[PDB]
């Protein structure tokens, strides 16, 4: 398909075998057959027509790979050039991260509808997957303000280590 | 068109100006 | 035209600062503003008082 | 006579002279071209052509690139076992804490 | 202006039967109590004391207000009715036809020609009718809003255009 | 940007030297052409703003607002050749001179790479505007309106000027980029608080402000129609655009010293919306309506939230396009009835069917029903306010009440109901009026397909 | 019998609505055939890997040909 | 059509089009000075292809 | 991936085609209504197919089409939820709309703007299927106001009428108060649950949604015309009868209730709010029915009966019975819509008169309408083995057989008896009585458009519930062990509601002294609710805008504190500086003082 | 709703005045003045209009009610309000 | 037409001082 099956996990599709108990004909099989030769077949035929027309000349496209940057924490203070390179590095890290949680959030929604009313127990792993990501997002990007900057993100991160290690060392005694 | 002499103004203090204020709103002094 | 003039323009030139207008302006003016300030500050102080030691649950709140 | 002035000029009806008047200009032929040219240089050249321009720009805000870039990171990250997203963006190892 | 005493009795009687109709609903009972309602009207008719009449009107309508139907019956095409100016949307002033495009005007040739006759006739008769109005004004301004009829011959009643050319109650 | 700034100037020699009656036609078509050129700035990278040169740079905030100005210039030019064609050519040419100059300052202001550079032309827009209200206005109180507008915004501009040069003397250049990257946490000292007021009051006095909104009823109602759009569609965004640009060196003082302004705006919009519910002038109702929406924008900026800014930009441009269109609505009646009282000209749907329709979706768009970006503007602010405080929705949604009643009340009073008996001047709507108004609402609906462009820098 | 009906002039609105709809397709359809044909003439690109040594052009990192052409010229 | 009169009222239709040409030309003229760093930003520090003279013109 | 995806979505886009063709203005501007109806007829036949697909197996599907927005972590995209609720309600909504469209061709066959009217009906119809079929809460919002605003124009169809604008404005206001809860609900889910799609909201367990559900409850109350905000529905009778017959009968007013059905898996967990919907549901049933019996307009009485019905399902919503409530929508849709154009049949035929005091004897004079009216009346009473029986009696049976509030049970039981009570009033006054219409009688129903439109809903109502209940899979637990004396009470309570109501109604035959009972004086005047709500707060807020706000605050005080005081201060000081005497003696004396202060008192020297 | 001429009018009007048993069923002149000819009372004259009001199904303003004094005036007024012209 | 200043507006500017005062009233 047009997407990897691992980063979009799909449980195996289990479909029942049609078991006709009532001798009278069911309709739902016939209108599907009627739809098949009235709508589906012309659509596939048209799809095949421009598929071979697409294959006449298929140019390529790729994605611009960005080299790794010395981020803010090693950037020289008041060095605008290294800070600009590093600020963009963190800015790009925000958007890929936003898509990281978008995939997990969307996968969370896919499980809920796929499992019907059994969603509560089936989407338990999916729930904790979102828990491991959503919680990290709060301590990674949340509460940074409209004018967020990696320095403020770095400042918050330094607050986290200082706060948690102070409690950890005091509790350790 | 409309002139400055007929237009809302100050509170009617004296009865004579109250009569003028009545006519200002094309109404009579007794009911104004 | 007299109605529009009286309701819009010929009001302030006839306005006179008197007690009832004075308190009414203060009441319907700064009154609700300061009243809203108290409750909203009361909400704000209680809200950030909750989270500074961890008395709120927003484990899934990320798009603030 | 109070002052030397003229009475209020009566508002003229553009339709009264030419029923085909579009309300753009008084003179007919230029008025007809005014409609023809504020339309032509209106909806078609800006509203219509600008729309398909603004509908098919290159990737704005690097949206599509970010998603595909993100997806590969997940594929690597699931295979190891470590959490899919680090809680510390900047590496704590190259971080100094003032005691 | 001056609403004479016998007039208000007529209005009160009219509203009483309408309210009594709403209460009675059924026709035979409606005719029953209205006759009783009528019977309790005509016997207080030969009183020489006007003070009695106005005093009688006092508690009588005070009875009317207490006994009025909270949902009285009104025909739809009357104030409060379910068809009150529900056809006012469709009606259009006649002068709007002057704005019609000549292609549209030519698409109704004969009627618009007749409209021209009405316009010219009104233009000619306007001077005559306004002259009649100013020639018979009551001293001290118009005493009543009632219009005077066309006196002489070959003329039209003064101030007639809007009432005569008013849009129909069934415009569509 | 030179690809836009130079052409915008180039109309001025052309219009001043065009033929006698070709002034409107020639000016309009190239004005539309310039807006087509300005469409090029909609593209924005996922990173740092498009920095063309040290002289000019555009971000994902300026570009959506910039195109609104360039798209606007045909609209005043096409809205003004009916109430000015009776004047001499030179005065008509001078009217284009003001409008072209007004745009040029707006284009340079929204794209200024230096904070002080922003300040000059952002303030310099007063001169072209002040001429418009005072010269070509159509009422007596326009002169007091001009003084009210000019002095009220100048009273805040000067403290900003002293504040900006002080930041220069303490932090060096005020380039928008270097300011963002070189940020210092503002202390809670008393001087910093007064510096905070100076850097903010200039922009906050400019949208409306509850208490500082008294110039809108004077200016917008009395201004000429071509001008009247500008005092409500774009210059109110100048006071807006300054806010998100300047609120990057004030953090975290804006966290605390914002309650009086937030409190004034939240309760204020309920008051001024209630004014609309009981107004008499059609233009004043529209202008006061602009106050409530703009006060919503004022609230939005002062939380400094990604969702808040995200709907802030959308609300401004959505409101600006609408308020212009409603001011077109007031003009349409104004030519026929020659008065601005609402109840004077009731019953227009029966007489003018399509103009009633144009008044219809204009009212719904002001109603901010979904998916019109007015809704996507307000709704985003509601969530940002709600996250800031849960009680906000009580004040937030109550505005949605009043903005619903008066919006249809203006519609119902004018369009619906029985037509006025004594009027006989209402003619068929000129194709200029209908075509202009379509050029307002249609892009506004067309923007609904992809509001990703209008969302703003935070997106 | 049927009689006259008094209605406001519509031809002025009929002209205007006709003018938009007819003229909005003056470039309305020609681009509409334009967008569909480029989708059924050469299609869209494919997510391939960058060739070794080949540093891709700036307009190359896109799928839609009209988007690629917009990136080719213009930007 | 008396081309002299035609260009009398239609030469005024060229200043804005040449203004954009002037404005567009001034864009590349202005950014020529502002080049300074070229092929120096580390996301674009790339080996110069043999006859390729400049990365970003 | 069977045609289930295409078929459901095609129904929506097919509905848009009449609107798109109308935008051309070169469209079928002569026989537009017939073109619109046959389009709905096609979509109705097509929309059946997704039903039996779900009926056969139960394939509920999510169609997340074109991606609209990528708000940070929130991805807003057009997504249709083909749940059981959406998949079957669309045929029912299409069925009633088809039925009335034929009636609309008959009733308003003389409206000069009839083509514009039919365009509006599709626009309302489109907004409804958006509301029913909506995954993200934004789409639910899209259909919400889209339905809400479309009600305004349709109610104000005769915009010349002053009162119609008031009711149209009133409908917007009461619905707008509903959107306060809707907007509040959206904000909470985007903040806490961090999404708007139903999938995440249910998965991201929000089992303590105190404020969000209160917002949801308020959203339902305003739209579905419960107590608190009822009186707009009775005032919505001022629009055209078809607008009344479709929107306010069972298609538009249901939208508030339908939201609760969608949010049932999260609604059930909170015990406090589901007691609140019992509170709102119980009072809504009484007061609407209590005012119903003492009314006179046919449209008013029928509408009050609806608002009594919308009181019912929310009572069932509270006690873990959402699906029965949703099923109750289906059965109520059939007969309740039917009762309208049957009354519309009487209204138009008997010279557009809505007062029940002006009919009678129409039983043998209007046979088909009389049959249709009594069929709807019996169905509306839950009388056994009919459309009403398969929903109402199960509801009344279930509501007692649960741990509920006692005061709610007494109200639902009384409401059902009152529900039958006004039904007898309609049949008694309108049909079973001596004629009372104007002399020249024009009553007739032989028009095929009238006959076929009502007949389709007739044959629908007779079976409807029998087919649906036997066919839909078991989704709840029908209680069985349960004593007789509340088993029969589903039908016992309405037997008296038929009985004594008949006795009291026929008492008008006896010639008796007329006396307005105080309770009647209360009930007949809509329980005094409009005379206080629609007069007291409306006067105060408007007066507050004039006395305060606009005058006192804006241009009296705010204009005199900053602007005028500064102008007065400058004016006074400008007088002081400019007003001199031109005397050198005084000027030079001032110079001497300035020299003295500078050399001595300014302390510049030191 | 089929239209109606003035011929159907006085057929319906003269019918209703014939309904009044106090009115002689054969002295219905088209200008039968209610006071001078029929010898009724103004209260009974008032009784006529609501009988007419239900006959044609519409309200007759009370100010115009007493101003109507003959069958012709009733015919004239109903024709004008319903804009009856043939 | 557009309103223009009148003599009463002009005579307001026509005094010996813009702001009248009994000292300058003569
Ligand atoms: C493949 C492509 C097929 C043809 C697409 C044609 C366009 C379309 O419908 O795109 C759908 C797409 C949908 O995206 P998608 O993700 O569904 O992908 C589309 C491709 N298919 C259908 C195969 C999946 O959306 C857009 O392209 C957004 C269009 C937005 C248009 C906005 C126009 C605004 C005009 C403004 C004029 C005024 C400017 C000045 C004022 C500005 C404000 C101040
Ligand atoms: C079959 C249907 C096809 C549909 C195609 C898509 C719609 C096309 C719509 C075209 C008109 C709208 C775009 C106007 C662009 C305005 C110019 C711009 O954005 O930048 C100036 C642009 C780019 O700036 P530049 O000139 O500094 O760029 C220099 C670098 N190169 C040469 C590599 C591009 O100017 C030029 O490209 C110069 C040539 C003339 C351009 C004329 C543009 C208007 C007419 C088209
Ligand atoms: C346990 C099971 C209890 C079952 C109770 C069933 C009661 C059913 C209702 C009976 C009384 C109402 C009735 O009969 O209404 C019909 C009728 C209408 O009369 P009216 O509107 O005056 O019109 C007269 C026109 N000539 O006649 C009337 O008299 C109308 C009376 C109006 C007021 C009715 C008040 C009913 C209150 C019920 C309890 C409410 C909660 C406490
Ligand atoms: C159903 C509602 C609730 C229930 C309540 C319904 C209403 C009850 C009304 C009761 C009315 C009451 O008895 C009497 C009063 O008010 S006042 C005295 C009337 N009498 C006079 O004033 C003497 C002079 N006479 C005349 O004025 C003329 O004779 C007259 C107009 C009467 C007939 O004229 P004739 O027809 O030419």
């Amino acid at each position: 398909d047009s997407w990897d099956k691992d980063v979009y996990p799909e449980p195996p599709r289990r479909t029942p075998a049609p078991a006709p108990q009532t001798s009278l004909p069911n309709p739902v099989t016939y209108l599907t057959k009627i739809f098949d030769l009235l709508v589906d077949r012309p659509v596939t035929l048209a799809r095949e027509f421009i598929e071979q027309q697409h294959a006449k000349n298929r140019y390529y496209y790729y994605h611009r790979e960005f080299r790794r940057v010395p981020d803010i924490t090693e950037c020289e203070e008041k060095d605008i050039l290294c800070m600009f390179e590093a600020e963009m590095q963190w800015r790009r890290d925000y958007k890929v991260d936003q898509e990281i949680v978008n995939i997990i959030q969307e996968r969370l929604k896919a499980c809920q509808q796929r499992e019907g009313e059994s969603y509560r127990q089936n989407c338990a792993k999916e729930l904790e997957q979102f828990t491991q990501v959503s919680k990290a997002f709060q301590d990674r990007y949340s509460d940074l303000g409209a004018h967020y900057s990696a320095r403020k993100c770095l400042a918050k991160q330094k607050q986290r280590m200082l706060a948690e290690r102070k409690a950890a060392k005091e509790a350790a005694a | 068109h409309v002139t400055k002499d007929m237009f809302p103004g100050p509170y009617p203090k004296t009865p004579e100006e109250r009569a003028a204020a009545a006519k200002k709103y094309n109404m009579r002094v007794e009911d104004y | 035209i007299r109605w529009t003039y009286a309701r819009s323009a010929n009001i302030y030139p006839n306005f006179r600062p008197t007690p009832k207008t004075s308190l009414l302006g203060a009441l319907f003016g700064i009154g609700p503003l300061f009243f809203w300030y108290y409750v909203f500050k009361t909400d704000r102080d209680k809200k950030e008082k909750l989270i500074q030691e961890g008395k709120l649950d927003q484990t899934f709140n990320i798009s603030y | 006579i109070r002052l030397q002035e003229d009475p209020d000029p009566e508002d003229e009806n553009l339709y009264e002279k030419n029923p085909d008047s579009h309300g753009y200009d008084k003179d007919p032929i230029v008025d007809l071209w005014n409609m023809r040219v504020v339309f032509f240089f209106g909806f078609s050249i800006v509203l219509v052509l600008g729309s398909t321009f603004v509908a098919y720009l290159p990737d704005y805000r690097m949206q599509e690139w970010a998603r595909r870039e993100a997806e590969r990171l997940v594929k690597y990250r699931e295979a190891n076992g470590l959490p899919l997203m680090e809680s510390n963006c900047f590496d704590p190892n190259k971080i100094q804490l003032p005691e | 202006a001056y609403l004479t005493h016998q007039q208000k009795v007529l209005r009160l009687y009219k509203r009483a039967l309408r309210h009594l109709e709403s209460w009675c609903v059924h026709r035979d009972k409606y005719r029953y109590f209205a006759c009783l309602m009528r019977a309790r009207f005509d016997e207080h008719k030969n009183e020489k004391d006007m003070v009695k009449a106005t005093q009688l009107l006092r508690q009588a309508e005070e009875e009317f207000w207490y006994g009025q139907h909270p949902q009285p019956y009104i025909f739809p095409e009357s104030p409060g009715g379910t068809s009150y100016e529900r056809y006012e949307c469709y009606k259009v002033p006649e002068w709007c036809l002057d704005d019609w495009h000549p292609s549209e005007k030519a698409m109704y040739p004969d009627y618009f020609a007749k409209r021209e006759q009405w316009k010219r006739l009104r233009r000619e008769s306007w001077e005559r009718e306004v002259k009649q109005l100013q020639e018979e004004t009551p001293p001290g301004g118009p005493r009543t809003e009632a219009l005077p009829p066309a006196r002489k011959e070959g003329d039209l009643p003064p101030l007639w255009w809007h009432i005569v050319t008013r849009p129909r109650e069934r415009p569509m | 940007m030179l690809k836009i700034i130079i052409p915008t100037t180039m109309l001025l020699p052309m219009t001043w030297m065009s033929k006698h009656n070709m002034i409107w036609i020639n000016a309009t078509v190239h004005s539309l052409l310039i807006s087509l050129i300005s469409l090029s700035l909609l593209n924005q990278l996922g990173e740092n703003s498009l920095n063309f040169s040290l002289t000019f740079f555009s971000d994902s905030l300026s570009a959506p607002l910039l195109v609104l100005t360039t798209w606007l210039l045909p609209l005043m030019l096409m809205a003004s050749q009916s109430h000015l064609s009776k004047e001499t050519t030179t005065r008509k040419k001078l009217y284009i001179t003001m409008l072209i100059l007004l745009q040029l300052f707006l284009i340079m202001t929204f794209t200024a790479t230096e904070l002080i550079l922003f300040y000059i032309l952002f303030e310099a827009t007063l001169v072209p505007t002040l001429i418009i209200i005072t010269r070509w206005g159509n009422q007596t109180e326009r002169l007091n309106a001009g003084l009210y507008f000019l002095f009220y915004t100048l009273a805040g501009s000067l403290p900003l000027l002293v504040a900006l040069v002080y930041i220069q003397n303490t932090t060096g250049s005020l380039n928008f980029l270097i300011i963002h990257y070189w940020s210092h946490p503002l202390s809670n000292s008393w001087s910093n608080i007064f510096m905070w007021l100076a850097c903010i009051m200039a922009f906050m006095v400019k949208m409306p402000l509850y208490g500082l909104h008294l110039w809108l009823p004077k200016a917008h109602v009395e201004a000429p129609i071509a001008g009247s759009m500008v005092l409500a569609a774009v210059l109110l965004k100048l006071g807006g655009y300054g806010m998100m640009r300047i609120t990057t060196i004030l953090n975290p003082l804006t966290n605390y010293m914002a309650y009086p302004f937030l409190m004034l705006s939240m309760w204020g919009m309920i008051m001024t919306s209630s004014i609309c519910l009981r107004q008499t002038d059609l233009k004043s109702l529209i202008a006061y309506s602009s106050v409530s929406h703009m006060a919503l924008v004022i609230v939005a900026i002062m939380i400094q939230t990604p969702w808040s800014f995200m709907g802030a930009t959308a609300l401004m441009i959505a409101h600006g396009l609408t308020s212009s269109m409603l001011f077109c609505l007031a003009n349409t009646n104004y030519e026929r009835v020659h008065s601005r009282t609402m109840i004077l000209a009731r019953g227009l749907q029966t007489l003018l069917p399509l103009m009633a329709t144009w008044w219809l979706m204009a009212s719904l768009t002001n109603l901010a029903l979904p998916p019109s970006i007015n809704l996507i503007g307000e709704l985003f602010i509601i969530t940002a306010s709600f996250s800031w405080s849960n009680i906000t929705i009580i004040l937030m949604g109550m505005n949605m009440m009043i903005t619903a009643l008066y919006s249809l009340y203006m519609l119902i009073t004018t369009q619906r109901g029985k037509y006025t008996h004594h009027i006989n001047n209402i003619k068929a709507s000129f194709t200029r009026e209908n075509a202009l108004m379509a050029l307002h609402i249609l892009p506004l609906l067309l923007l609904t397909l992809n509001p990703k462009m209008i969302l703003g820098p935070l997106y | 019998k049927r009689l006259f009906i008094i209605k406001p002039s519509g031809f002025y609105d009929r002209r205007f609505l006709k003018l938009m709809r007819f003229y909005i397709l003056l470039t309305g359809i020609p681009v509409a055939i334009g967008i569909t044909l480029v989708n059924v003439f050469i299609g869209e690109a494919e997510l391939a890997d960058i060739p070794e040594g080949y540093v891709p052009e700036h307009w190359e990192y896109f799928k839609h040909p009209i988007s690629r052409w917009i990136a080719r010229t213009f930007y | 059509m008396n081309v002299l009169q035609i260009v009398r009222d239609h030469w005024v239709h060229i200043l804005v089009p040449v203004g954009f040409v002037f404005g567009c030309y001034l864009d590349r003229r202005s950014d020529e000075k502002l080049t300074a760093f070229r092929n120096k930003s580390l996301l674009f520090k790339r080996e110069l292809r043999p006859n390729e003279e400049v990365t970003w013109k | 991936m069977n045609p289930f995806a295409s078929l459901t979505l095609t129904t929506l886009i097919i509905l848009t085609i009449p609107i798109m063709m109308s935008n051309s203005n070169i469209y079928k501007t002569n026989l537009y209504p017939n073109y619109v109806k046959t389009t709905v007829s096609y979509a109705f036949t097509l929309s059946l197919v997704p039903l039996l697909m779900f009926m056969h197996t139960g394939q509920e599907m999510i169609i997340s089409n074109w991606h609209w927005m990528t708000l940070q972590t929130v991805e807003l995209s057009l997504s249709f939820k083909m749940d059981y609720f959406s998949v079957m309600f669309i045929p029912v909504a299409l069925f009633v709309t088809w039925s009335i469209m034929e009636f609309s061709m008959w009733y308003m066959h003389s409206d000069p703007f009839i083509n514009r009217f039919f365009k509006y009906l599709v626009l309302f119809l489109i907004t409804m299927m958006i509301l029913v079929t909506a995954n993200n809460l934004f789409q639910l919002f899209i259909g919400w106001e889209g339905v809400g605003i479309m009600s305004f124009l349709l109610i104000g169809w005769w915009h010349g009428r002053t009162d119609a604008n008031t009711a149209a404005l009133q409908a917007i206001l009461y619905n707008r108060i509903g959107d306060i809860g809707f907007v509040l609900s959206m904000a909470w889910f985007l903040t806490h649950s961090n999404a708007w799609d139903l999938q995440q909201i249910f998965m991201l367990n929000n089992e303590c949604p105190n404020m969000p559900l209160i917002g949801l409850l308020l959203a339902a109350a305003g739209k579905s015309a419960q107590f608190g905000l009822h009186p707009w529905l009775p005032s919505a009778m001022e629009g055209p009868t078809p607008v009344s017959a479709l929107l306010h009968s069972s298609t538009m007013v249901v939208a508030g209730v339908f939201l609760l059905i969608r949010f049932y898996p999260l609604m059930e967990t909170n015990k406090l709010v589901q007691t609140m919907t019992l509170c709102l549901g119980a009072i809504t049933t009484l007061f609407t029915a209590l005012c119903a019996i003492t009314q006179n307009d046919i449209k008013k009485i029928v509408a009050f009966s609806t608002s009594s019905q919308l009181g019912l399902m929310m009572v069932t919503i509270g006690i873990n019975q959402p699906h029965l409530a949703f099923l109750h929508i289906c059965m109520h849709a059939f007969f309740k819509a039917m009762l309208f154009m049957c009354s519309g049949s009487i209204i138009h035929s008997l010279n557009d008169e809505q007062d029940i005091r002006k009919m009678g004897g129409l039983y043998k004079a209007m046979p088909f309408t009389t049959t249709a009216l009594i069929i709807g009346s019996l169905a509306l009473t839950g009388m056994p083995y009919l459309t009403g029986f398969y929903s109402k009696d199960l509801i009344i049976e279930a509501v007692n057989m649960s741990y509920t509030n006692a005061w709610a049970l007494l109200m639902t039981l009384i409401a059902t008896s009152l529900t039958a009570a006004y039904s007898t009033r309609i049949i008694f006054f309108a049909f079973l009585g001596k004629p009372r219409f104007p002399p020249l009688v024009l009553i007739n129903e032989n028009n095929p458009l009238l006959i076929n439109s009502i007949k389709r809903l007739l044959i629908g109502s007779i079976f409807a519930g029998f087919i649906i209940s036997n066919n839909i899979p078991p989704m709840t637990v029908p209680n069985t062990t349960m004593p007789l004396y509340m088993k029969m009470t589903a039908l016992i309570v309405t037997i008296m509601g038929f009985m004594l109501a008949l006795e009291l109604n026929n008492t008008t035959y006896y010639l008796k002294f007329k006396y307005p009972s105080q309770t009647y004086k209360f009930s007949n005047m809509l329980g005094y609710y409009p005379s206080i709500m629609h007069r007291l707060p409306t006067y105060h807020n408007l007066s507050m805008s004039q006395k305060s706000a606009s005058s006192l605050l804006d241009l009296i005080w705010l204009e005199t504190i900053l602007p005028k005081t500064t102008s007065f201060i400058q004016m006074k000081m400008s007088i002081m500086v400019s007003n001199q005497k031109g005397l050198i003696k005084l000027y030079f004396l001032s110079f001497l003082i300035t020299i003295m202060i500078s050399m001595t008192l300014f302390n510049y020297h030191e | 709703a089929p239209p109606l001429t003035l011929e159907a009018i006085k057929d319906r009007v003269l019918y209703v005045l014939k309904l009044y048993d106090k009115i002689d069923p054969e002295k219905l002149s088209v200008n039968s003045h209610f006071m001078k000819d029929l010898g009724l009372d103004s209260l009974d004259q008032v009784e006529i209009i609501m009988a007419m009001e239900d006959e044609f199904g519409f309200e007759i303003p009370d100010i115009d009610a007493e101003k109507l004094m003959c069958p012709q005036e009733i015919v004239d007024y109903i024709a004008d309000k319903k804009d009856v012209y043939e | 037409r557009q309103w223009q200043p009148d003599v009463e507006w002009a005579e307001q500017f026509g005094g010996a001082v813009m702001y009248p005062t009994k000292e300058t009233a003569h």
